[PDB]
C-alpha cells in the first residue's frame, strides 16, 4: 500500500484546481461583458422616442 | 459601507435591471456583486442566496436591501488568492515542470474542473496568451486575472 | 408669432431661436440605439425588432409598427438600421419653424 496513499493525497489536493482562480477568472469576465447590457438600454428609449 | 461608495453600489445594482421593476434574480446576484468589486466563489453567492436550484434560482428576486447584507457578509472576506496559489494551481499539468502547458489542457481544464467553464469563458480568457507553440505560459495567465 | 411677446424681429427671431436647446435626441444617439443592440459588427434581425417595438418598455400599437414598417429598410431578414436613422432626421425637412 504505503506509496500509493501519497500519490493519492498529492492527487486529491490537485484534483479540484481551481475555484478560486476560476472564480478570479469569472469575476473579471462580468464586470466586463456587462458593458452590453448596460450598453443597449437607453438606446432602446431612444427608438422608442 | 460609506453612504459614498454604497451610493455608487446601487446604481451598478440598478443598472443590473431587466425592466426597471427594482428586482434583479438570484441569478445575476453573483455579476452585480462581482461588478461592485468582486470576485465570489460561486459558492460565496449560494450561501448567502439560501442554496436554491434552477427553478427558484431564476424564479425568486433580490432588490438592493436585501442584497447589501449579502455584498457586505462577502466583501471583508477571509482569503484571497496570491498569485503564489494560483501559479502552483495551473501548474499542476505541466507534465515536468517547465513553466508551460499546451493551450488545448488548459482549454480543458477549466471546462471540466473546479467551478466549470463553457468555452466562451475561456476562449476570451486564455486566448492570444498562447505562444508560437500553442503553449500557453501559465505564470502570465495567473497576473493576467488578477490586474484585471 | 405668440411663442414670443410680439414684435419678433432680428432679435427676438434669434433670442427664442438659441435659447430653446432642448428637443429630439441627436443623430448618432439615434445611430446608438440600435447599434448597441447587435452583438458584433453585423445588423439587427428583424424578428428582434419587430418584438422588441411592440412588446419591450413603451410599446407601441400595431397601427404604429406598420406605419414605421413601410418605411423600414429591410434587407436579408436584417433591418440594417444606420439607414432609417438617417432617413428619419438628416438636413430635414423645410417648412415648419421659424
Amino acid at each position: 500500500g504505503v506509496l500509493a496513499h501519497l500519490e493519492e493525497e498529492r492527487d486529491l489536493k490537485i484534483t479540484d484546481v481551481i475555484i478560486a482562480f476560476q472564480a478570479q477568472c469569472r469575476g473579471y469576465l462580468a464586470r466586463k461583458a456587462f458593458a452590453k447590457r448596460q450598453q443597449q438600454l437607453t438606446a432602446m428609449k431612444v427608438i422608442q422616442r | 459601507f460609506s453612504e459614498e461608495q454604497t451610493a455608487e453600489f446601487k446604481e451598478a445594482f440598478q443598472l443590473f435591471d431587466r425592466t426597471g421593476d427594482g428586482k434583479i434574480l438570484y441569478s445575476q446576484c453573483g455579476d452585480v456583486m462581482r461588478a461592485l468589486g468582486q470576485n465570489p466563489t460561486n459558492a460565496e453567492v449560494m450561501k448567502v442566496l439560501g442554496n436554491p436550484k434552477s427553478d427558484e434560482m431564476n424564479l425568486k428576486t433580490l432588490k438592493f436591501e436585501q442584497f447589501l447584507p449579502m455584498m457586505q457578509t462577502i466583501a471583508k472576506n477571509k482569503d484571497q488568492g496570491c498569485f503564489e496559489d494560483y501559479v502552483e494551481g495551473l501548474r499542476v499539468f505541466d507534465k515536468e515542470g517547465n513553466g508551460t502547458v499546451m493551450g488545448a489542457e488548459i482549454r480543458h481544464v477549466l471546462v471540466t474542473l473546479g467551478e466549470k467553464m463553457t468555452e466562451e469563458e475561456v476562449e476570451q480568457l486564455v486566448a492570444g496568451h498562447e505562444d508560437s507553440n500553442g503553449c500557453i505560459n501559465y505564470e502570465e495567465l495567473v497576473r493576467m486575472v488578477l490586474s484585471g | 408669432v405668440a411663442e414670443a411677446p410680439g414684435p419678433i424681429n432680428f432679435t427676438m427671431f434669434l433670442t427664442i431661436f438659441g435659447d430653446r436647446i432642448a428637443g429630439t435626441d441627436e443623430e448618432d444617439v439615434i445611430v446608438n440605439a440600435f447599434n448597441l443592440f447587435d452583438e458584433g459588427d453585423g445588423k439587427c434581425k428583424e424578428e428582434t425588432l419587430k418584438r422588441s417595438l411592440t412588446t419591450w418598455g413603451e410599446k407601441f400599437s400595431q397601427d404604429e409598427v406598420d406605419q414605421a414598417l413601410s418605411e423600414a429598410p429591410i434587407d436579408g431578414n436584417g433591418l440594417i438600421d444606420i439607414k432609417k436613422f438617417a432617413q428619419i432626421l438628416t438636413k430635414g425637412a423645410k417648412e415648419e419653424g421659424a
